[PDB]
């Protein structure tokens, strides 16, 4: 079952997002995903584990989406975060924004992921071969 | 009152949640002093605290059936 | 049979190229769709037909790419667009880059979309119940 | 030499592509004189010439096999 702005534990369907954004008045989208990278330390990362009190970070999604209709009109947003085990270049986070034109589309979407690092309660811990760290910020 | 642990805090006490019965309401700050007296071990922690799923400050009041959340520094995105 | 700068007739089928773009290293991905718009006239778009000088067109999305690489080193970008008869809302053209951080992700993912525009042997139709026209720029 | 013709310079001459047998090279403004000397239906028509799938200017030569193409004015995107 598909929510404009939800918490999903299963690997992020992507196509869902961009097809909910679109109708006929809409002529571009932009989609960002955020990706679990590698290397990013000296010791490798073997998977992370992300953490979120759903009920509400899907509140908090949506207050975003209502942030960007009051500064960006005639766009539509979608935003989904996966929690549990990511492994390496799973999809994390996905925003997705249509508009009639590309300019509005893609400041949009950056604005949202800006904004989900700040206000939204989800948490990632680091798990690497004889230790693991819950990330700040 | 349900009480909702997240991230470090819920790996410090080994328990997402937890019931406190309360007889009448309690100010955010008195649910930290609680909170600090049984679980010195997070005393130094940071967090936010949310009521309801909305964040709330200290001098905020939180009812006897109120759903209470430790939000510690976000890290999603 | 995909390629990382192609031109297709079929319609285009999104998640292979974000999934071109992506590896270990890359913590971003930007992926653009421009779509066919209703009612930009007065009088009701049915359809618009694309043409391109395949070719060519090909070889002018991997210059963008090369470009791409040149301006923002990281970045790994896929490029398609899509000819003959589009419906409202198809898919026309879709962008995908790469990156280890987003920012260089959204700027030339949005470079990418002004060069096809400025430099790309590819051509519209606009059809409307009795008349049509090849657009310009 | 083989002519390729692309958008509204196709659908005014009906046709997309023919073939011109050459003897020798042709300068592109040579090319454009014969083109419309042909086709004076397209002689105020906007467009670049591409020759093997390369821009080329007015002063550049077009061998005998090369393939030769009308590019008006884009519109992708």
């Amino acid at each position: 079952h598909m929510k404009q702005f939800e918490i999903v534990i299963e690997p992020i369907q992507t196509e869902q997002y961009r097809e909910f954004t679109i109708n006929e008045y809409q002529g571009a989208v932009v989609v960002f995903t955020g990706h679990v990278r590698e290397w990013t330390k000296g010791v490798k990362t073997e998977y992370l584990e992300y953490e979120a009190y759903i009920p509400m970070a899907e509140k908090k999604l949506a207050q975003i989406g209502d942030e960007i209709n009051e500064k960006w009109p005639g766009t539509i947003t979608s935003i989904v975060h996966r929690i549990g085990p990511l492994q390496i270049s799973d999809i994390a986070v996905l925003i997705a924004v249509s508009s009639p034109h590309r300019k509005d589309a893609y400041r949009a979407n950056e604005y949202a992921i800006e904004r989900i690092k700040e206000i939204v309660p989800i948490w990632k811990k680091e798990i690497w071969e004889d230790g693991s760290k819950w990330q700040g910020h | 009152m349900k009480v909702l642990y997240f991230a470090e805090i819920k790996d410090i006490l080994q328990k997402a949640q937890e019931d406190i019965v309360l007889e009448q309401a309690l100010t955010v700050q008195q649910f930290e002093d609680l909170l600090f007296e049984r679980y010195p071990q997070i005393n130094n922690k940071k967090f936010q605290v949310a009521v309801n799923e909305e964040f709330v400050q200290k001098s905020d009041f939180i009812q006897p059936n109120d759903t209470v959340a430790l939000i510690p520094p976000v890290s999603g995105g």
